């Protein structure tokens, strides 16, 4: 009857932002102020809630996105952001309901010479719609002449990886991000925080 | 990033089929459907022949074909003409957006044995008073290319004064055209009286001479 | 139809630079790309680089990274290379060639452009008759040419009648004579009846110093 937030939070890899995992979170019990109280987190906003006070609150149905960035990109992950992130990446709606939750991970996910096991992706013919998953990796058509599966010229692979060095500056440091949004359909509300 | 291998000539007889080689590494003719061929015909620029190994642009005759075998692409030329004689060159993708051509392949039609027609021509007056005189020898219209050109000035062989220019195979009937120059200043020329082109070519049944005497119309 | 029309053959110190103009028509200039492909005299082609006229893109190949610019004027349909700090090995014919990119070609090729890298004056030709013989020479056939001589900067186009005459015209390959100035011979088969009543000219053009000579080649006294 307790919320599984360790298998989440405390994940040996998590995901490429591209390819973002997510948790489908029922029929458990959650203290958000044990999660508030961990001094890990760099950033813990929340948005259409109050942190404090949420183990009042019933929701439906909880859903724990998780994926990393870098670190000049944990801005993008709030509603109305603009960037590579939030265009191409993960979109969060506008009336998003839920937290966002990052901390720096340089001591777990960099590696000496460079770990390019992170990617994104930099190109896309469209914007993201709100939660949506793009794991596609046609070549994209930056130009006027068709590319026929081949990298060249206008003709792009579409993910890029992150160089995730220990030695990069903070701006290009991995984040873990976890993202929190909270449902509120009308059905048998399943998680709550008595 | 390195250049492409074909075989440097090709040659074959008339309505027969020739290919033409075009060899390069993996990262490159064996990676990627991108094989082009291009024929160029003497002092034009080159044409579009073939794409994506196999496919011809509308225009291009359909005994041109594609063919490409591990390393190796190939250009297939059937029911040859004279009209196919020209250069070709293939090209590549090469990855990280390059493009690598070939060495280029220079197609000779074989056809029968033509003797040359010879014609000598005497310098013209106007050259004459500005101190030089150029005597030129024509070979024409000759197959095969091999032939000798020999000056002789008062029945003395002359060597080390001449140079020859060599056309290419002609588009229509095969054959090659020779031009031997003989250069001699002003003073050199009217010295002597008899200027003679002796040609010997696989097509005549022995040597044959051409000459003049200066100062005869 | 499709086409594209070339900058003039033109002589360049070492050291110097050129830009090639290429003019295209008969198409849409940013639906391909444009790749400039150069022949040094009596070798193969060498790819020098793409430029696309949609977003301005560029790639040139590792040997001319530095020395050459691609350049694309969309309200002109123009797309110009330049190649800096020239080098005798630079002389060539430079083409420019409407790109498919990864469509795998180059459609269709401009006429060319002869850079000529060297120090020596441009030097025009002097244009002299290869006269009929007085003989019927061979047959019913009779020859007859003009000389062009003494010329620094190649190339040189010969005509005969302005076009008219073609059927059995042979144009040798200029030489290189030993005062540095090329030299070559155009002749022409012609019926030994028409000696009399057709006239001959050949038109030599040298667009390097752009002389243009009418010379009527006739028998001789
Ligand atoms: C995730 O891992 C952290 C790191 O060990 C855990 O933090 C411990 O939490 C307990 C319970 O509050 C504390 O008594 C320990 O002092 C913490 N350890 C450290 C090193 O600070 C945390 O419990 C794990 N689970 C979650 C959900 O964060
Ligand atoms: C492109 O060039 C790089 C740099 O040397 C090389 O590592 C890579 O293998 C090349 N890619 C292709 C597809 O040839
Ligand atoms: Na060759």
């Amino acid at each position: 009857n307790l919320c599984p937030f360790g298998e989440v939070f405390n994940a040996t890899r998590f995901a490429s932002v591209y390819a973002w995992n997510r948790k489908r979170i029922s029929n458990c019990v959650a203290d958000y102020s044990v999660l508030y109280n961990s001094a890990s987190f760099s950033t813990f906003k929340c948005y259409g809630v109050s942190p404090t006070k949420l183990n009042d609150l019933c929701f439906t149905n909880v859903y724990a996105d998780s994926f990393v960035i870098r670190g000049d990109e944990v801005r993008q992950i709030a509603p109305g952001q603009t960037g590579k992130i939030a265009d191409y990446n993960y979109k969060l709606p506008d009336d998003f309901t839920g937290c966002v939750i990052a901390w720096n991970s340089n001591n777990l996910d960099s590696k000496v010479g460079g770990n390019y096991n992170y990617l994104y992706r930099l190109f896309r013919k469209s914007n993201l719609k709100p939660f949506e998953r793009d794991i596609s990796t046609e070549i994209y058509q930056a130009g006027s002449t068709p590319c026929n599966g081949v990298e060249g010229f206008n003709c792009y692979f579409p993910l890029q990886s992150y160089g995730f060095q220990p030695t990069n500056g903070v701006g290009y440091q991995p984040y873990r991000v976890v993202v929190l949004s909270f449902e509120l359909l009308h059905a048998p509300a399943t998680v709550c925080g008595p | 990033q390195s250049a492409l291998t074909q075989p440097a000539s090709v040659s074959g007889s008339p309505g027969q089929s020739i290919t033409i080689s075009c060899t390069g590494t993996s990262s490159d003719v064996g990676s990627y459907n991108l094989v082009s061929w291009y024929q160029q015909h003497p002092d034009k620029a080159p044409k579009f022949m073939i794409y994506e190994g196999t496919k011809r642009p509308s225009g291009v005759s359909n005994r041109f074909s594609g063919s490409k075998s591990g390393n190796t692409a190939s250009l297939t030329i059937s029911g040859l003409q004279a009209e196919d004689e020209a250069d070709y060159y293939c090209c590549s993708y090469a990855g990280n957006s390059t493009w690598v051509f070939g060495g280029g392949t220079k197609l000779t039609v074989l056809r029968t044995v033509a003797a040359p027609s010879v014609f000598i021509f005497p310098p013209s007056d106007e050259q004459l008073k500005s101190g030089t005189a150029s005597v030129v020898c024509l070979l024409n219209n000759f197959y095969p290319r091999e032939a000798k050109v020999q000056w002789k000035v008062d029945n003395a062989l002359q060597s080390g004064n001449s140079q020859e220019s060599v056309t290419e195979q002609d588009s229509k009937d095969s054959t090659y055209s020779l031009s031997s120059t003989l250069t001699l200043s002003k003073a050199d020329y009217e010295k002597h009286k008899v200027y003679a082109c002796e040609v010997t070519h696989q097509g005549l049944s022995s040597p044959v001479t051409k000459s003049f005497n200066r100062g005869e119309c | 139809q499709v086409q594209l029309v070339q900058s003039g053959a033109e002589v360049k110190k070492p050291g110097a630079s050129v830009k090639v103009s290429c003019k295209a028509s008969g198409y849409t200039f940013s639906s391909y790309g444009i790749s400039w492909v150069r022949q040094a005299p009596g070798q193969g082609l060498e790819w020098m680089g793409w430029i696309s006229p949609y977003n301005g893109n560029t790639k040139y190949p590792q040997k001319f990274q530095g020395r050459v610019t691609m350049t694309t004027d969309t309200s002109t349909n123009t797309a110009y290379m330049e190649l800096r700090s020239l080098r005798s090995d630079d002389t060539a014919v430079y083409y420019c060639a409407r790109d498919l990119e990864l469509g795998g070609g180059f459609d269709y090729w401009g006429q060319g452009t002869l850079v000529t890298v060297s120090s020596a004056s441009t030097k025009g030709p002097s244009v002299f008759p290869l006269a009929p013989s007085s003989k019927s020479t061979s047959g019913g056939t009779a020859a007859l040419g003009c000389l062009v001589k003494d010329y620094f900067p190649e190339p040189v186009t010969v005509s005969w009648n302005s076009g008219a005459l073609t059927s059995g015209v042979h144009t040798f390959p200029a030489v290189l004579q030993s005062s540095g100035l090329y030299s070559l011979s155009s002749v022409v088969t012609v019926p030994s009846s028409s000696l009399g009543t057709q006239t001959y000219i050949c038109n030599v053009n040298h667009k390097p110093s752009n002389t243009k000579v009418d010379k009527k080649v006739e028998p001789k006294s």
